[PDB]
């Protein structure tokens, strides 16, 4: 028996799947790898979904473990395969299989550009007040000529001659270093991530997932930046702490820009490349962590597990899946293309 | 502290001691700097300045209605 | 006719403007471009000589892959002369650093994060990682 | 460790070197080093 939850893209359900019943009704990541486990250590295995929809807590209250660890520690479930970051409260219980995948803690925010440069660009260097401003005042310079001429020695036509040829050399000459200044601005790599550089902004309120271990890596940390943010997040009204991924993207999305969203760098990746496009990841990542297929204590398939799951990755089965399931069905594209075309 | 009181040497010492052990600096850098609000690109035209060259191609347009004027007669 | 003139001095005013500025900011940053973009690149082109230490997990996942590319690598390390490999890494960053740049050395990426900050620091690391591992406590 | 080796198994001998060596066969207590995780060592003896 394989406890799962489902979360995007590691276990989904099938366009149809109404008509399909058993392990065939899900996809995903995860899917394959359980399939593939289950091929190594050859078992016949039942996908079910958590119950309770949980990942893995221990409650301070009635100390009672919930979700994917909760049913694998009572023996509801002889293995669970999901999305579960190694912690040390869960390594205390149940064993952990050497990790699958790599994760960190990174930030999620609106995307500041619309993806390409336009015609519109060219009038850029040079506001449109101060095109309409150009425009008006040669009609002036043209009419100031002609009421000169009335009915090489002169000396209105010859300062209007003058004035105009300088203020369209100093106009010019500020569209061209104006432009400059845009090309070496955007020609800058740096700055590219800063640590901490949200926690002395007050400008853009950020939050984490309501249970999860992000919130729970804020909460016991003793270190000064997290502390800082915690301690922030925790006096905050509204409160800034979203109950599922998707509610905190589609946040970012209505938020124009003000908010920011915790969370893993796996999920991160994912969301960036779907349509449409509207989120990018930020900043180094805070933490490095992992996820692994979680095992019950004293189980006959803890060492089965590990090895097939080290087999897998030194074979780069796990590449090739993750790969799958997250560039190369990506709409977006860009990404690495886009680091090449900034 | 208050005159002849019994704080007033080991409170010096221990001004001292705080600051030779470099705590003063860190309460400063944490109090001051690292809770600031201040910590890319953002560059932009400016209306204004070539609003000023307007300013002076309108001048020399004035000037050379006058300048006209003057030679008319 | 005039106007035609006019449009047209108007025109290339703006793209004189537009190349002076582009070379303005070419001259400034002055970024350098390296030789090789990733390992793929590497299995592309002949010219530059690449190599693992003589006895590591890096020779082994080398020589024990199934994927087109480091097939291909492989095949190309096994025949060469002279060798390749290196018996330390201290003598692998030397011949890096007397190359003239013609050249590569593969190792792990925490070695190569180490040598990259270390006088001369003429080193660097190129391209995204081959394969994922991690140290362990036996 | 008296080779200078981390750890492999030479078909012919069949016998682990290194620190692997001075571990599997009873020489030495714990490894510390920067020893990559692989199966062929994984199988032998427990990573952290
Ligand atoms: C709980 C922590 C001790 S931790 O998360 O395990 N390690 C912390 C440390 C920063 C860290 C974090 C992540 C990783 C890490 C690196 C790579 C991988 C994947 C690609 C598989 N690597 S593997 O396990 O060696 C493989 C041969 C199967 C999985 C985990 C290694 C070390
Ligand atoms: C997806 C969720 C809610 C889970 C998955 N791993 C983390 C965990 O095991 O707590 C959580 C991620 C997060 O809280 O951002
Ligand atoms: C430096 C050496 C010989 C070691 C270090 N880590 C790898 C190992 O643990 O095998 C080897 C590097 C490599 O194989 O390129």
């Amino acid at each position: 028996v394989v406890t799962t939850i489902l979360e995007s893209p590691y276990v989904m359900m099938k366009k149809n799947h109404e008509m399909l019943e058993g392990n065939e009704r899900y996809e995903g990541y995860c899917v394959d790898l359980a399939a593939e486990i289950a091929k190594h250590c050859g078992f016949k295995y039942k996908l079910t979904i958590v119950g309770d929809g949980k990942y893995g807590a221990r409650d301070a209250d009635t100390k009672i473990w919930n979700g994917m660890v909760g049913e694998l520690v009572y023996g509801k479930a002889d293995i669970a395969i999901a999305p579960l970051t190694i912690t040390l409260v869960r390594e205390e219980v149940i064993d952990f299989s050497k990790p699958f995948m790599s994760l960190g803690i990174s930030i999620m925010i609106k995307k500041p550009q619309k993806s390409k440069p336009g015609v519109f660009s060219f009038l850029d260097p040079l506001a449109y007040e101060i095109w309409m401003a150009i425009v008006f005042a040669y009609i002036l310079v043209s009419v100031v000529l002609f009421l000169v001429s009335r009915f090489p020695r002169s000396l209105s036509a010859r300062i209007v001659a003058g004035v105009w040829w300088f203020f369209t050399l100093i106009i010019i000459s500020s569209y061209t270093a104006n432009l400059a200044a845009f090309l070496t601005v955007e020609r800058m790599v740096s700055p590219i991530e800063s640590a901490e550089d949200l926690s002395k902004q007050t400008e853009i309120a950020y939050g984490t997932l309501d249970s999860g271990s992000t919130k729970e890596f804020f909460r016991r940390s003793k270190i000064a930046v997290f502390d800082k943010m915690w301690t922030y997040m925790r006096s905050a009204e509204p409160s800034v702490f979203v109950r599922t991924t998707a509610e905190g993207v589609a946040r970012v999305r209505k938020s124009k820009g003000k908010y920011a969203y915790l969370l893993e760098s796996t999920m991160n990746e994912y969301i960036e490349q779907r349509k449409p496009c509207d989120t990018m990841k930020v900043g180094g990542n805070l933490d490095s962590k992992g996820y692994g297929i979680a095992t019950p204590k004293g189980s006959s398939l803890g060492t089965p597990v590990n090895l097939a799951v080290l087999k897998l990755s030194e074979q780069g089965v796990l590449d090739k899946l993750k790969n799958k399931w997250w560039y190369d069905k990506g709409e977006c594209g860009a990404k690495d293309s886009g680091s090449k075309e900034k | 502290t208050p005159k002849g009181s019994s704080l007033g040497t080991p409170v010096n010492l221990a001004v001292l001691k705080l600051s030779e052990q470099g705590v003063l600096d860190k309460l400063k850098n944490k109090w001051w700097y690292d809770k600031g609000e201040c910590g890319e690109k953002t560059s932009a035209l400016s209306l204004s300045n070539v609003a000023g060259v307007f300013y002076i191609l309108v001048g020399g347009l004035g000037l050379a209605m006058l300048v006209a004027l003057i030679e008319f007669a």
